[PDB]
């Protein structure tokens, strides 16, 4: 049998399984968010509201729920090669803007990495919170400029309501997985306190869904 | 006037590979045609080590061949004992992020690092009794893909920059960095002498450097996909490259050609992590396609199968006495075979 | 790495006291810890120890019921209550930390040490009690179990301590070969099951003192008579 | 316009190299496997006698 | 007849294939997968092991009995298949409850589970809940409340002595496992119904509230005439039909199957390793 000394080795091994347990319960709990966006989506914006070289982290705490936020814009090296890394985080958070509907083209840009990142092979049960910043400006932008540059099979009405309605349903109409995962949209406001709070809402959907499967008793 | 220099470099491109095919060779099949193949391998589980809680992504033996550290997403580096299954260091990290773990041939140090663009080294041996941070190396400006402990005071990086760096631990300084390679410099192989070394990026190309000397001495061009896995054989006079385009290919440095290709018509999925044996007579491949294959090097058939595993084998070492061969997945199980 | 201990003096027989050893340069969460005595003119004895966490606790045979021994990691403190002190527990108490796993150096350090002034073993012998040492000459220290110390796993728990005039002793040697941090390399361990030797190589000064071997196999550890060595 | 004369200057510089033939290097490839043969745990069988796993 | 003599010999060799099948399977699954050993599942093998119980010694023997008019064996050996059969019935009918409280301190008081359902914590439960069934069903030995009916054809419970120990059976094996399975499923359902209203401006209702409801309409029919065969059964007796009795007692032995189908085939988690292990073998 055992001596003294691998004994004691056995009782550390032990202990360290016990504390590995208690911060494996403790990150299980985390509610991890991906940012993404193409360019000049203004999700710095987003990440300062939420928060009053290398892949940066925000953490924050909201209803007694802490968030781990990851921005990885600073990363231009290839997704393909380390967005595996991420399997596993509870949510997605694109923020196309709206104000970029003409200049360069652009919102064909977002719409191709929402196509990229959504059909993807790492993200099937992974919701997506898309977030369209911007809103409170392009109401004036189409007062001048139509929507006839961004899209041929539009020529409706430059307005807010018909516009944003457009834009919501052409996003949407993006994933093909529509059983999976589901695309909450928010259409982000002039500084507006529910910004967070739609977050929170969304992330305890997607919550109360992985439970569920884990349960079984979806 | 720069397209004389685009001729002048094609045309050099042209005759190396003129070089190359007309060495009035002959293929290596032919040449181990008359050798006894090694039969079925059959390998079982003898220890598996169960501890983590994330998908790990790399893991290296100790130079005794009983010590191993493993890293994971879970943000810990977790040393075992191999020999009975027990836990001897937990090391917290700063960032969970880490696709990088290093041991260090005389054991005081290890290494980690991934999408934070840095691999710290971690001191074990300490009179205070815990695992405390000696270094950050930092000045990479991508996600470090691999570094390995060159010596006890020089560490070899490489990185998704398109570039390698060789370190200096006492001041955390750039000694020499490598340049070359057009993509996301994936995988870094040493020498056994630790006096060359061979890097495999995204460009479909593999790179031998001298650390020395610090410029790029040959280049192999024969994958098609991103090489992911590379690692050199014993008598270090060639090495192995794992891609995604699910073939392995074996390359000679003495020749600056292909020698051999493990490709088999029913696996169509890239290779993770490959390694040789004591003798390099077995090369293990560790596929993405949940199991573990074992190549007779020499006769590039199929030996063995290592399958067992839930998920995608990421990593996967050999101990230096060639006792056994370890084998870790996204499943966060470590599994031992001998 | 500092072990400062206070409450040793003097106690009547039948009396009650409490040693207490305040750590301070390490981590005393994972660290086990022994309180281990010395006669005033006698050698080593082992007395007690707790494992990491509290765990496991063992005491010696002549000192269990009486003796209880505490941990308190909040403060780093490591306690041990003595009650019914006869008139054997007069001694010099020490205690010493232990960390347990592959490749560590149990007994690496020592506490400076308290005084108390009351008013199936593995037997271990050290053929020489003292031995004249030129101070330019290599000289053995022989050691001698009963059982066997070599166990099943290749390990042999045999350590060898150097205890100076006036000092807490320190670790030279453990599992029988390996130098412990900081030990010139003059020192050396060889022999084989129930026969062990240390050898100094090239002797010079601050080598003097009481050299003691101890077992490890199981508890209770138990050391030699210690072999004096002079100039 | 720089990268394109480094390039150069390293395709000129790797062209000068010793390349030996291939079926040499096979078999100089294939004499260190059969020399450390018996030094392959994974490859021959090994009794359990000596086997720490 | 011959026709409803083969008729329940029919749906006990059913009910042994399905309850044999899915509780090895789900004990294969919970061994084999690393995943599924999680504090959640044990009150779920507790379930499983439960159903094995009656599957093994009472069912064949209650088939054994059936095709004669009479009985085989005799003393001793009646009076342990009756014994085992109905601790495998309370204890099925405890751990539906186990497996219905733990998913509701899992998903609407998320925060405690980790500490109310720890490792050793779920080990303590599933022994306190079946302890609680060896001490329900112990009073067999001195009460002798087990005898083989020539009504029924099986080694059962009988209502006609200690009309209070089934009055008490009854009101602690129906009337409240019940209660517990009705408030925390409804309750998860109203709770997965509230957070979807917070953002946005229905065959989830039967898919997690229904099936899990099931053993209460099974069991309703037999313990239907328990609360009227507990009527000093002197007096109450000749009015119970065998045409319905009959139905009864076996569509509460169906449940044993009944509940190894729905906490099987329901639960993708482990469909997916059941695919995985009939392929492997
Ligand atoms: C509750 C659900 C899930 C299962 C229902 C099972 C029912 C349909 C099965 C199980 C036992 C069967 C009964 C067994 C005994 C009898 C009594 C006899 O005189 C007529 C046939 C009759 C009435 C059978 C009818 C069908 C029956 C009641
Ligand atoms: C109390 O121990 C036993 C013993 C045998 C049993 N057979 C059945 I079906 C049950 C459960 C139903 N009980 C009633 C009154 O309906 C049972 C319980």
């Amino acid at each position: 049998t055992l001596s003294a000394e691998d004994k004691a080795a056995v009782e550390r091994s032990k202990m360290i399984d016990r504390n590995l347990r208690e911060d494996g319960e403790k990150a299980a709990r985390e509610v991890k968010l991906l940012l993404l966006g193409a360019g000049e989506s203004g999700k710095s914006t987003i990440v300062k509201q939420m928060k009053i070289t290398g892949i940066v982290e925000t953490h924050f705490t909201f209803k007694d729920l802490h968030f781990k936020m990851f921005d990885v814009g600073g990363q231009r090296s290839e997704r393909k090669k380390w967005i595996h890394c991420f399997e596993g985080v509870t949510a997605i958070i694109f923020c196309v803007a709206l104000s970029d509907y003409d200049l360069v083209n652009r919102m064909h840009e977002s719409m191709k990495l929402f196509d990229s990142i959504c059909n993807n092979k790492w993200f099937t049960d992974t919701s997506i919170i898309l977030f369209l910043n911007k809103k409170d400006l392009f109401e004036e932008k189409i007062k001048k400029s139509p929507l006839t540059i961004c899209y041929p099979e539009y020529a409706g009405s430059n307005t807010y309501e018909e516009a944003a309605a457009y834009i919501q349903c052409q996003f949407e109409d993006l994933n093909k997985r529509k059983d999976t995962k589901e695309i909450y949209t928010h259409f982000t406001c002039a500084t507006d306190t529910k910004n967070v709070q739609f977050v929170f809402d969304a992330v305890t959907d997607v919550i109360i869904k992985n439970n569920l499967k884990d349960c079984g008793l979806f | 006037e720069l397209d004389q220099l685009r001729q002048e470099a094609e045309q050099l491109k042209n005759q190396i590979r003129d070089a190359r095919k007309a060495c009035a060779d002959a293929t290596l099949s032919q040449i181990t045609n008359n050798i006894d193949p090694v039969g079925r391998i059959q390998m079982r589980t003898r220890r598996t080590l169960r501890g983590h809680l994330a998908k790990i992504y790399a893991m290296h033996w100790g130079t005794d061949s009983r010590l191993l550290v493993s890293a994971s997403q879970d943000g810990k580096l977790i040393i075992w004992d191999s020999y009975t299954t027990n836990k001897v260091h937990a090391i917290p990290l700063r960032s969970s992020w880490v696709m990088t773990c290093a041991y260090a041939p005389s054991g005081n140090y290890v290494a980690c690092g991934g999408l934070d663009n840095i691999c710290s080294i971690y001191n074990l041996k300490t009179r205070e009794g815990n695992v405390r941070v000696s270094r950050e190396l930092a000045g990479h400006t991508g996600y470090l893909s691999c570094c390995r402990f060159l010596d006890d005071n020089q560490i070899v990086t490489s990185s998704g920059d398109t570039t390698c760096a060789l370190w200096d631990i006492e001041t955390g300084q750039q000694t020499t960095t490598f340049t070359g390679h057009t993509g996301d410099v994936m995988s870094l192989s040493l020498a056994p002498d630790t006096r060359l070394f061979v890097s495999g990026a995204c460009d479909a190309s593999a790179k031998l450097w001298d650390v020395r000397e610090g410029m790029c001495r040959q280049t192999f061009t024969g994958h098609e996909s991103d090489i992911n896995a590379i690692c050199f054989f014993p008598n270090g006079n060639a090495f192995a490259t794992g891609s995604d385009d699910a073939t392995c290919r074996l390359f000679d440095l003495r020749a600056d050609q292909e020698l051999m290709t493990y490709s088999h018509d029913n696996i169509i999925c890239g290779i993770t992590s490959v390694s040789f044996s004591k003798s390099g007579r077995l090369l293990l491949a560790g596929y993405d396609d949940f199991n573990c294959n074992v190549w007779d090097a020499l006769k590039a058939d199929r030996a063995g199968v290592l399958a067992g595993h839930d998920n995608r084998v990421s990593c996967l070492g050999v101990t230096d006495d060639g006792m056994a061969v370890a084998t870790g997945s996204w499943d966060s199980f470590l599994k031992i075979w001998n | 790495v500092q072990l400062v201990e206070s409450g040793g003096g003097l106690v009547q027989p039948g009396g009650s006291r409490k040693l207490s050893c305040s750590a301070s340069g390490f981590a005393f969460s994972s660290f086990g810890m022994h309180w281990v005595r010395q006669a005033p003119e006698k050698g080593l004895e082992w007395v007690a120890y707790i494992s990491s966490g509290s765990g496991t606790i063992y005491y010696a045979d002549t000192v269990k019921g009486r003796f209880t021994i505490s941990r308190d990691d909040p403060k780093n403190t490591l306690f041990l209550q003595m009650t019914s002190l006869r008139s054997e527990d007069t001694a010099m108490y020490y205690c010493v930390r232990s960390i347990y796993y592959y490749g560590s150096s149990p007994f690496d350090f020592w506490g400076q040490g308290t005084t108390l002034t009351v008013s199936s073993d593995i037997v271990m012998t050290q053929a020489t009690s003292s031995v004249p040492v030129t101070p330019g000459e290599s000289v053995s220290i022989s050691c001698r179990s009963s059982k066997s110390l070599l166990h099943s796993n290749g390990n042999t728990y045999l350590y060898w301590f150097l205890q100076r005039p006036g000092q807490s002793p320190q670790l030279l040697i453990y599992r029988m070969s390996n130098l412990a941090s900081g030990v010139p390399d003059r020192f050396s361990g060889s022999g084989s099951g129930t026969a062990f030797t240390l050898t100094i190589s090239r002797l010079e000064a601050e080598d003097v003192g009481v050299y003691y071997c101890m077992q490890h196999l199981e508890y209770p550890l138990t050391f030699g008579a210690g072999t004096k060595l002079e100039l | 316009i720089a990268q394109a004369r480094k390039l150069v200057e390293q395709l000129k510089m790797e062209a000068n190299i010793d390349r030996i033939k291939v079926s040499k290097a096979a078999a100089d490839l294939m004499a260190y496997c059969e020399a450390h043969a018996k030094e392959d745990p994974l490859l021959t069988p090994v009794p359990a006698s000596e086997n720490p796993f | 007849p011959s026709w409803l003599a083969s008729a329940l010999a029919c749906v006990l060799i059913f009910t042994i294939v399905v309850d044999i099948l899915g509780n090895l399977l789900v004990i294969l699954s919970v061994y084999r997968n690393k995943k599924l050993r999680n504090a959640g599942n044990i009150f779920v093998v507790s379930l499983a092991v439960a159903d094995l119980v009656v599957a093994i010694y009472p069912y064949p023997l209650v088939l054994m009995s059936i095709f004669n008019n009479g009985w085989n064996l005799g003393y001793l050996h009646c009076q342990v298949s009756g014994f085992l059969m109905g601790l495998s019935v309370i204890g099925s009918i405890f751990n539906i409850t186990g497996i219905a409280i733990n998913r509701y301190c899992y998903i609407c008081h998320s925060l405690k589970y980790d500490k109310l359902y720890s490792s050793k914590n779920s080990l303590c439960y599933v022994l306190l809940i079946w302890l609680l069934t060896l001490a329900a069903v112990l009073p067999n030995l001195r009460a002798g409340t087990l005898q083989y009916d020539p009504r029924i054809y099986s080694c059962t419970f009988a209502q006609s002595v200690s009309s209070a120990y089934t009055i008490a059976v009854v009101v602690f094996h129906f009337l409240v496992p019940m209660i517990i399975v009705i408030f925390c499923y409804l309750r998860i359902w109203i709770l997965v119904l509230q957070v979807r209203q917070r953002v946005k401006p229905f065959r989830n209702f039967v898919t997690m509230f229904v099936v899990f409801v099931l053993f209460a309409i099974c069991w309703a029919p037999l313990n239907f005439i328990g609360l009227a065969v507990a009527s000093d059964p002197a007096s109450m007796v000749p009015r119970i039909p065998e045409w319905l009795f009959v139905a009864s007692y076996y569509m509460a032995y169906f449940n044993s199957c009944l509940n190894a189908i729905i906490y099987g085939l329901l639960n993708q988690n482990f469909r997916k390793e059941y695919r995985r292990i009939i392929v492997s073998l």
